[PDB]
RNA sequence: AUCGAGAGGC
């Protein structure tokens, strides 16, 4: 295939994907995995209007909650940001507005749900701020329960967002990175109190490279080209687009580092 | 602080992309020395990170009560059918490099528990402020927004140091500077002066 | 209170330049980078690529300050090369690589079935 | 210009210390009995026997920044496998007209004895180790 | 006093599971770890923010106000 | 006593303290928000109007703005209320409040002021956040710690109060301590701990690792240093770049226990010209403590380059100790099951002889100590026993635990850890003392209401077996509980009572200074001291040093300072001096050889009369063998070339010198007399320094590199010398108190106690006693 | 406890009566009280004064006639080496106070550490009560997110600790990191 | 809330050291911190 | 005791400035360039007040005179050129 | 005690030497008994050793003792400040107590003595003496606001 | 204000 680095998937998942990457610096890779923490831009609610708060839990608690919960954001690069665009406060191209009210008639408490909460703005036909559920019932994260007698009604405006911003808008939650997991580069000392090899266990990734022979000496000149990656995705952004998105938005701060330079 | 005895103020906080990382990924939410432990000889907080590792591998709820029979040893062989080390110590990764850090490092969930101090609350800053009439000093408290004391031990500290225009600033002109009028014959300020 | 707003460590303000260029004092082919606004992920991938050109002989990033994401990077080159030439050419690399990674990873994907 | 000495040595022992990739070399003069030489060696870099005869030089050459070796460029100052950069901590005489001759490079020490080389162990402090197999 | 959206971590959401969890423990009498894994929540993280969070909202419900 | 000797002051501000690695020693940082509430008068000047309008339109909530600005007439003017702040111009004598700026001197003081060291003049820095912030090493001398601590910062109102602060308060200038003869700040905690992984040979940087710390040097040669090891990998040691970071033109050596010039066990240190040959870097080198890498700099460098030394280190040595890590753990505390068996039978045999004591004790048949009570003979060798026990068990466990955990790795660095403290948390608390007893009968006769009557076993008298790994039991729990409650209420009262003490002796020494006579007097004038310290000199930059002539053989005395032109074998070899050759006879040069030699003859009587015991190193105003090396590395001398210097010029100059030396001015017989008591001692360290012998033989001499160090060394004292008007009294107060709040506490009054007695004259004595010889 | 001989003197209480003890507990038929148990005399109540007049173990354990490899970890436990003991102490660790019994190990811990602990958790932020928004206190703090410990001692369920607690259960690394 | 609720106050020949005593009627290691240290205990 | 002169020759006192003198010295002129009193040497590069003062310090164009005080009372009277900076 | 003493050749060689420890002090009859050398014998409580030997011998005792309780905790005191205080109190010819009797009752100025302690009757008994304040001393030039002639307040300048 | 109590940092 393509010359440079190549990725190989071990295993495959709408949550999570398992990826070998090979003639890798690593450099790179760690940057690529900050740059889909941090980097890749991501829609979730920047401004809560409660009309009516009943419920116990406080305004700015249900806020906090509010910007916490994923909403979807493949068509975000298009969608413009907030900051980028014309509008004083929020237009439709740069915002979207989820409004919510629910008051319990019921004796047993009401739940509020994600599935719950609706969309005011027009979608202007693109897949943006659509509540994910993979709940089996379909029931989205309870924002609050309501007590028989109790109305909340309340008025998001959800923007477009940095995860070195606020930590929602954020879209994978864990990526496992291993490297050198014979431990052959030595970057590592391991603490043990009588063999190093009980102490610590095994690696699954450590089983697909091979065994060093006892008798090789160390080569200092290796440098691992070869890692293995897991990404999982909260869902707002599909798994494969996050880590394309990392890929793109590095080579989108090293464009700008270039352009820049042209115009020094 | 912890709920064992240390305690401490946060200095910074950290981004989790920054934050070393390990294979699973999970990044501590605090970071505290590892020099204060010997120092302190808080056993009890290494065992709980330790149990509670255990503990939410397991579901089932580690019981810390004292004079209770436990093994350290038998906790530990729990955390290796986890898999997860016996002593604890979790291989990680620099956050900025991406490298192996060569000493693995001690990775446990810990209780903590907020203080009622908080930054906010303590800073008091004042350039000019409400006086005391009496004293002509500046009244006293962040509320008042008064000056704080200077010690006479730190005025001490300054003498020893030996510049007396800033002790004579701080103890006139920082606060009741005042002008007199005495007469000599008298020897008292008996006087009293009409400018106008 | 006190604190300063993310945005601002994460956006570019008061009209900074990205790009500082200063020369080094003491060190003929060496210059001093200044980059606002950017993060260690740009700079250790920058000083990664400086590192594999054989003309190029320092590079090294540092942060003055984790509150500031300001970072600076020292280059200093094979006489007859320039400094920002051997920066343009590493971060041209950096873009072939990533490239080449998300169109191999978009072909395997699309062989994974799930 | 040239190698200010060239001395063939047998190692007698090979201490590995308290450190694990450093360990020490205790070797005597080969053919020569006032020549005894201790060194600091990193095993990892340079595999070290018990016994065995090393090809021992030490080089003035061959302010300046340490160049990345290029191959183009770069003349192998030596086909030996071992090259260290030293500066001499102490030169000391144990008997008269007997020197003795220590060189530390990177805190990694060395002692030579004997006269017959104090002419080519000079006060200098650049000094260039090199081992051969 | 509700469950937390997600761990603090991770960044992984768990407000979707705690009720099925809750259920999940009293139907089939399963131990929390075993609900846990379930849940899919492996990293003990978020096992942490399922099995120590106590659920105070029931109380101030049972307020009339 | 409430308000005039302290005051609430202006300008004053208060916050939590938080510690910055990148904040250099200097500055403090200073919250945007109290930077911006608290104000500098500054007069406009031709220079400064410029950017003070700037300052003035910004505005009060700008940080570089003013809140008020000052009429000439003097009518105050508020930039907020006012209409006029947009249009303001200032007029020639007009004063504006700066908002404080960085790089602006201000007072950083720890509310505890024990010390004048404790609070000291910083560099404005402003930062963003709300904690002021300072550096790791700057903690040691205010006595402060991150912990919520509150410190106070008080600005300057005043150019000469600004100048002051400057010119005597600053950082640098307080490093070196003028009492214990130490610098006051050390590199502290992971810096240090860092150091010595760094030092370690074991401890190889690779080249980008070697680029970015190079890199990291604020200040950097730039030029990469030799590869360490080049032709397998470009490999340098951590001491290659540690010794980037040390200042070029300084050498320490020092054994800390007798090191071969190989130095297998890397013990001890040998740095030229700040690159460092040999040795892993410990606390001592990088401590406070005199002899210190921190003395050595600040004196030959001056203060500053001494702070920026600390703050390079500070920064490459944390760049690498995140690069390696560090982590406490469990398992350090744990120890191998053969060694937990050893120290578990070490407690079986300590209960068995305790047993066999007891029984002894029970059948009457006893030897009693003269003066002792036979239960008191019979207590101390079972606490004695038991004491024994439990550093035998730390032995073992120090023995067993590895060089790779992290506990023993701070122990070598030096960071916090104690032999103790792994003893304890090993193998055995100890035994529990209150009241300097074994635990008593509060029940009759019973420790505890389990214990059963009349048990004097140390399980009844608690002592603890188990560790603090191990678990207690609660009896053991119950007793250890008491012991800590009677050291907190200690601790209490020793702050107590050393606050009062400090107070009584500042009280008492506030008024004397040394006056410009160099006669420390009080405001009436009774003279304390007629020279201060009995030397006329500061108690800064004196360092302890050895003399030669005190101490080993006579003969060997002889052999080393004696030459003798006549005599073969006395006579300078002609190698040696190239005069050799008419060295021979050449008597008159010879009867001055004799007298140099019998002037070192009555200096060593007269050292052996000062001490009985005779000790060679005392604390000196010149470090004369500093001056040699610097003088060696600076001249390149060689050992071959004989030496250019006439003997008879060395002689005559080391009298020259020793003219040279004035502590008190003018020709008066009385203050002669007293000059040449001052310098007596310091001349018998010259003496014995420069030897026409030494000085030929010992390091060979140009004659220039002879006049250099003479010059040098009477600059050095002049510099040692103590300023007229030092206020002697209030230091001498707090350098008694500061060791005495640091101070905690066969049988006699020790410590506080001990202290008390000592400064109030007290009719009676806890414990007289009078020594016999 | 009381303890008097059987026979071989046994603690008073008995099993039996510890089940029909829990099952008063799984009750919220016969009611079995700690009331109930003073009046069956299985438990005393001593004063200091009437504490010296007896011999009390630590264990019910201890108790029963001992007459075995040992895992090394657990602690040294002296026997107790008495042949009457007059009563038995129900446990260790109600010594304990109150904020004692929410430190984790005291056991395993310096005591002052634990004193300073003791202090400390007064101040530390939590839940007081439920009735805190109905209720309008001068100052009141409330986590957001309080989370049940996850190592809590017995004495705990007696203090209501896990029903309110006062902390979050933080990830916790040990590790130097840039100098903070 | 409930330790101060049990709360000793010793008006004030060592008190402030624990006693054997107080063992299991007072708290080993609860007081109020530097003053007063073990005049004022927990139950 | 009045006019106690101290003679130009019959001086005893250090002839490097007091720590404390520099700084006083420092200060004053400080003030008077703050004062925008005229500066006789040339500055280069810095407005602050104490780098102007240090530098005409080192020049040793500040005139001014320090008295050095005795318990006595008799006072010497040494011009700032005269005592030496170190 | 096995202390050291010069050897014939002159290297410093160790004897060990008997002492006896006393619990009580009766230096003036200790002294004057046969088998002791007069001059080593020492009392730990310095004012025996002051009626005994004189006001020097005391103050090298005091000094002894402040060194005593530095050494046990290790900490060092440079020799200065230990000696400043002991001779503060032996310049008087009688011992003189840093507790306020001793530091009050000397003579010199107003304010620190009630700066210390008794302020208002050590003002009604210098009221009562007419005592005229120098105002030379630091305290008082505190109260007074004035700069003291302390440091950069003790030199005056002077127009060139 | 005054008085009291509590807490922090040693
Ligand atoms: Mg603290
Ligand atoms: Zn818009
Ligand atoms: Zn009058
Ligand atoms: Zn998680």
């Amino acid at each position: 295939s393509e010359e440079g680095p190549q990725v190989k998937i071990r295993e495959a998942s709408k949550d999570n994907v398992d990826f070998i990457l090979s003639n890798v610096d690593l450099a790179m890779a760690n940057s690529l995995r900050r740059v889909m923490i941090a980097e890749i831009p991501t829609l979730a609610i920047d401004s809560v209007e409660v009309e009516t708060n009943t419920t116990v839990l406080a305004d700015e608690f249900i806020a906090h909650r509010l910007g916490l919960i994923p909403l979807q954001s493949m068509d975000i690069e298009q969608l413009e940001y907030s900051r980028d665009c014309f509008c004083e406060d929020h237009c439709d191209k740069c915002s979207v507005v989820l409004t919510l009210q629910a008051f319990g008639e019921s004796e047993s408490t009401t739940n509020v749900y994600s599935k719950d909460l609706v969309i005011v703005s027009n979608l202007m036909g693109r897949n943006i701020g659509h509540p994910i559920i993979q709940d089996k019932e379909g029931n989205g994260v309870l924002i609050c329960k309501l007590r028989k007698g109790q109305e909340l009604k309340l008025t998001c405006v959800a923007k477009k967002g940095i995860a070195k911003e606020h930590a929602k808008w954020g879209p994978a939650a864990a990526i496992e990175f291993e490297y050198d997991p014979w431990n052959k580069l030595k970057h590592t000392d391991y603490w043990y109190e009588q063999d190093s090899a009980k102490e610590w266990p095994q690696s699954k990734n450590c089983e697909y490279e091979d065994p060093p022979n006892e008798g090789d000496p160390f080569d200092y000149k290796a440098q691992a080209d070869t890692f293995y990656m897991n990404v999982e995705s909260v869902g707002s952004i599909p798994v494969d687009q996050v880590v394309v998105r990392g890929i793109d938005t590095l080579q989108k701060k090293v464009a700008s580092i270039l352009l820049a330079l042209t115009q020094m | 602080a912890s709920r064992h005895g240390q305690k401490g103020t946060i200095g910074i906080t950290y981004r989790r992309e920054d934050m070393p990382f390990t294979a699973e990924g999970i990044v501590p939410d605090l970071i505290i020395n590892p020099h204060a432990i010997p120092s302190r000889m808080t056993v009890a907080h290494l065992i709980e990170c330790l149990l509670s590792k255990v503990a939410a591998l397991s579901g089932n709820e580690g019981d810390a009560s004292p004079f209770t029979d436990i093994t350290v040893e038998g906790i530990s062989k729990l955390l290796r059918e986890h898999g997860y080390q016996s002593r604890g110590f979790e291989v990680m990764y620099n956050g900025h490099t991406g490298k192996k850090l060569m000493a693995q490092i001690f990775f446990g969930p810990t209780y903590y528990q907020r203080l009622r101090h908080m930054v906010d609350d303590k800073i008091h800053a004042r350039a000019r402020g409400p006086m005391q009439v009496l004293t002509r000093q500046p009244v006293e408290g962040r509320s008042r927004d008064g000056g704080l004391r200077f010690g006479e031990m730190e005025r001490d500290c300054m003498i020893a140091h030996g510049a007396a225009s800033f002790l004579k600033e701080r103890l006139m002109e920082a606060s009741d500077a005042f002008r007199v009028h005495i007469c000599g014959i008298c020897g008292l300020m008996t006087v009293i002066a009409k400018l106008n | 209170m006190n604190a300063p707003d993310r945005f601002e460590l994460f956006l570019l303000g008061e009209g900074e330049s990205k790009l500082k260029i200063d020369p080094d004092t003491k060190a003929p082919n060496a210059v001093v980078i200044t980059f606002e606004k950017e993060d260690h992920t740009l700079g250790n991938l920058i000083r990664a690529e400086l590192l594999n050109d054989r003309k190029v002989l320092f590079a090294a990033y540092k942060v003055e300050h984790p509150f500031f994401a300001r970072f600076k990077l020292r280059i200093q080159t094979t006489e007859g090369y320039d400094p920002k030439d051997a920066l343009k050419n590493a971060c041209n690399s950096i873009i072939n690589k990533l490239g080449a990674l998300k169109t191999n990873f978009e072909t395997e994907w699309n062989l994974q079935t799930l | 210009s040239n190698t200010l000495f060239d001395d063939i040595f047998q190692v007698s022992e090979v201490d590995p210390g308290r450190y694990n990739k450093v360990c020490r070399i205790e070797a005597a003069s080969t053919t020569q009995d006032q020549c005894k030489l201790t060194l600091d060696i990193n095993v990892e870099l340079f595999p070290v026997a018990a016994q065995d005869s090393l090809t021992v030089t030490i080089a003035s050459s061959l302010t300046r920044s340490w160049r990345p070796p290029q191959a183009g460029d770069r003349s192998l100052a030596d086909d030996y496998d071992y090259v260290m950069y030293g500066t001499a901590y102490k030169f000391e005489e144990v008997s008269k007209d007997l020197i003795a001759v220590y060189y530390s490079f990177g805190g990694l020490l060395m002692r030579l004895e004997g006269n017959y080389r104090n002419l080519n162990n000079l006060k200098q402090e650049n000094a260039y180790l090199l081992i051969r197999r | 006093m509700i469950v937390p959206v997600r761990c603090f971590s991770c960044g992984k959401v768990v407000g979707d599971k705690w009720e099925s969890y809750l259920n999940l423990l009293q139907e089939d009498e399963l131990d929390e770890g075993t609900a846990l894994s379930r849940l899919g929540l492996k990293r003990y993280c978020c096992r942490r923010m399922i099995l120590t969070h106590v659920d105070l909202i029931e109380k101030f419900l049972r307020y009339n106000p | 006593r409430g308000n005039l000797m302290g005051k609430r002051v202006d300008f004053s501000a208060r916050t939590v303290i938080s510690g910055d690695p990148n904040l250099e020693l200097d500055q403090v940082g200073v919250p945007k928000s109290i930077a911006k509430t608290l104000t500098y008068p500054e007069v406009v000047t031709p220079y400064n109007i410029d950017r003070l309008t700037q300052l003035v339109r910004n505005g009060p909530n700008e940080h570089p703005g003013a809140k008020y600005v000052i009429r000439d007439s003097g009518d105050r003017i508020d930039l907020r209320y006012s209409k006029r702040a947009g249009d303001i111009q200032l007029q020639y004598g007009w004063k504006v409040e700066r908002h404080i700026m960085d790089n602006d001197p201000v007072l950083f003081n720890r509310q505890p002021s024990l010390h004048k060291m404790s609070m000291m003049a910083h560099r404005v820095k402003v930062i963003p956040y709300s904690t002021f912030r300072l550096n790791l090493s700057v903690t040691s001398p205010y006595n402060a710690d991150f912990d919520g601590d509150e410190m106070n910062l008080h600005v300057p109102q005043s150019e000469e109060t600004r100048a002051e602060l400057s010119q005597l308060c600053a950082v640098p200038l307080q490093i070196v301590s003028p009492q214990s003869n130490k610098p006051c700040m050390g590199i502290v905690q992971d810096t240090l701990c860092g150091i010595r992984k760094l030092t370690l040979r074991d401890t190889f940087i690779e080249l980008d690792q070697v680029l970015n710390m190079l890199y990291w040097v604020p200040d950097w040669d730039g030029v990469i240093p030799t590869p360490a090891i080049i032709k397998p990998k470009p490999l340098w040691s951590g001491k290659q770049i540690l010794s980037v970071a040390i200042p070029n033109g300084i050498h320490l050596q020092r054994f800390d226990e007798g090191t071969t010039l190989l130095s297998p066990k890397d013990n001890g240190m040998l740095i030229i010209d700040g690159q460092i040959i040999f040795g892993v870097v410990e606390k001592k080198t990088v401590g406070s403590s005199n002899g210190g890498l921190i003395h050595v700099v600040t004196r030959e460098k001056g203060p500053q380059v001494c702070a920026k030394l600390f703050g390079n280190i500070q920064k490459v040595v944390n760049f690498w100790l995140l690069h390696n890590g560090f982590s406490t753990g469990i398992g350090d505390t744990i120890a191998d099951g053969p060694t937990m068996r050893e120290i578990t039978e070490t407690i079986a045999e300590a209960k068995k002889k305790v047993l066999d004591v007891t029984k002894e004790a029970q059948a009457n048949l006893l030897t009693a100590k003269h003066g002792m009570t036979l239960r008191e003979s019979f207590e101390d060798n079972v606490v004695r026993f038991l004491n024994e026990a439990r550093d035998k068990a730390g032995r073992l466990a120090e023995v067993n635990l590895k060089d790779l955990n992290n506990v023993k790795q701070m122990v070598m660095a030096g960071s916090k850890g104690s032999f103790i403290n792994i003893a304890q948390m090993s193998a055995c608390v100890g035994q529990q003392s209150v009241e300097g007893k074994r635990i008593a009968f509060g029940f009759v006769d019973r420790t505890l209401p389990h214990f059963s009557k009349d048990d004097y076993s140390p399980e009844s008298k608690g002592f603890v077996e188990n560790s603090y790994l191990r678990g207690l039991t609660p009896q053991e729990f119950f007793f250890h509980a008491m012991g800590g409650r009677e050291g907190l209420i200690d601790t209490a009262v020793k702050t107590a009572e050393t606050g009062y003490i400090q107070r009584r002796l500042v009280k008492a020494l506030e008024d004397i200074m040394v006056h410009y006579d160099n006669t420390t007097r009080n405001s009436l004038g009774n003279v304390i001291q007629f020279i201060y310290g009995e030397d006329g000199m500061d108690a800064a930059h004196i360092e302890k040093q050895s003399l030669d002539t005190i101490g080993g053989s006579d003969a060997a005395f002889e052999k080393r300072y004696r030459v003798d032109l006549l005599n073969t074998d006395h006579t300078l070899d002609p190698s040696l001096l190239e005069s050799g050759s008419e060295i021979l006879g050449d008597l008159k040069l010879q009867v001055l050889l004799d007298e140099e030699y019998k002037q070192l003859v009555k200096d060593r009587k007269f050292l052996r009369e000062v001490f009985v015991d005779g000790e060679a190193n005392w604390p000196l105003p010149v470090n004369i063998r500093r001056i040699i090396q610097n003088a060696q590395q600076t001249f390149h001398i060689d050992h071959t070339k004989p030496s250019d210097l006439t003997i008879k010029d060395i002689v005559l100059g080391v009298k020259d010198l020793q003219e040279n030396l004035l502590v008190l001015r003018g020709k008066n017989e009385i203050i002669q007399n007293a000059q040449r008591d001052a310098v007596t001692l310091f001349c018998c360290l010259l003496r014995s320094r420069l030897a026409t012998r030494r000085v030929l033989q010992e390091y060979r001499l140009t004659k220039q590199a002879f006049d250099w160090v003479l010059s040098n060394i009477e600059a050095q004292f002049l510099r040692s010398v103590v300023h007229p008007g030092e206020m002697v009294g209030v230091l001498a107060a707090q350098s008694i108190g500061e060791p005495a709040t640091q101070m905690t506490l066969k049988k006699v009054t020790s410590g506080v106690p001990r202290l008390k007695e000592i400064l109030n004259v007290a009719k009676n004595m806890k414990t007289p006693s009078l020594t016999v010889y | 406890f009381i303890v008097e001989d059987d026979g071989h003197k046994e603690l008073k209480v008995r099993k039996g009566h510890i089940a029909k003890l829990m099952a008063t507990e799984y009750q919220d038929v016969e009611e079995y009280t700690w009331s109930s148990l003073l009046n069956e005399g299985l438990v005393e109540y001593i004063d200091a004064e009437e504490e010296e007049s007896i011999l009390i173990a630590m264990q019910p354990e201890d108790l029963e006639p001992a007459e075995l490899d040992v895992d090394p970890a657990k602690r040294i436990r002296v026997s107790h080496h008495a042949t009457t003991f007059t009563h038995c102490e129900i446990h260790p660790s109600m010594i304990l106070g109150v904020a004692a019994s929410i430190i984790p190990f005291p056991d395993h811990n310096q005591s002052p550490r634990n004193t300073y602990q003791s202090a400390m958790g007064k101040q530390a932020m939590g839940v007081f009560l439920t009735n805190y928004n109905v209720r309008m206190d001068t100052m009141a703090n409330i986590l957001y997110y309080p989370q049940k410990p996850l190592g809590t001692t017995r004495a705990m369920e007696y203090l209501k600790f896990r029903e309110l607690p006062a902390g979050q259960n933080a990830i916790v690394a040990i590790a130097c990191y840039s100098g903070y | 809330t409930l330790s101060h609720l049990r709360r000793t106050n010793t008006p004030i020949a060592k008190p402030r050291q624990l006693h054997n005593t107080h063992w299991g009627l007072v708290c080993p290691a609860e007081t109020p911190e530097g003053q007063a240290c073990g005049l004022v205990k927990n139950l | 005791l009045k006019e106690k002169a101290i003679p130009k020759d019959q001086r005893a006192t250090t002839p490097y400035m007091t720590k404390y003198e520099r700084a006083r010295i420092l200060g004053t002129r400080a003030l008077q360039i703050s004062m925008n009193a005229p500066v006789f040497v040339d500055l280069e590069g810095e407005t602050d007040p104490l780098r102007i003062a240090m530098k005409e310090l080192a020049e040793k164009k500040i005139p001014l005179v320090i008295r050095r005080y005795l318990p006595d009372g008799s006072f010497e009277d040494w011009s700032v050129e005269e005592l030496i900076v170190d | 005690y096995d202390r050291k003493v010069p050897s014939p050749t002159g290297e410093y060689v160790k004897e060990p030497e008997w002492v006896l420890e006393t619990d009580g002090v009766n230096l003036s009859e200790v002294m004057t008994v046969p088998g002791i050398d007069p001059t080593r014998i020492y009392t730990n409580s310095f004012i025996d050793i002051m009626e005994v030997l004189g006001i020097e011998a005391g103050r090298a005792a005091l000094y002894k003792e402040v060194y005593n309780v530095i050494a046990s905790d290790g900490s060092y005191v440079n020799y200065r400040h230990m000696a400043l205080l002991v001779d503060v109190m032996t310049t008087q010819g009688g011992l003189t107590s840093v507790t306020r009797h001793g530091f009050n009752r000397s003579n010199t100025g107003a304010l620190m003595r009630c700066s210390f302690e008794e302020t208002v009757e050590i003002l009604f008994e210098a009221g009562a003496s007419a005592e005229l304040d120098d105002c030379r001393g630091v305290s008082e030039n505190v109260i007074l606001g004035q700069m003291a002639p302390i440091g950069t307040g003790a030199f005056d300048v002077m127009i060139d």
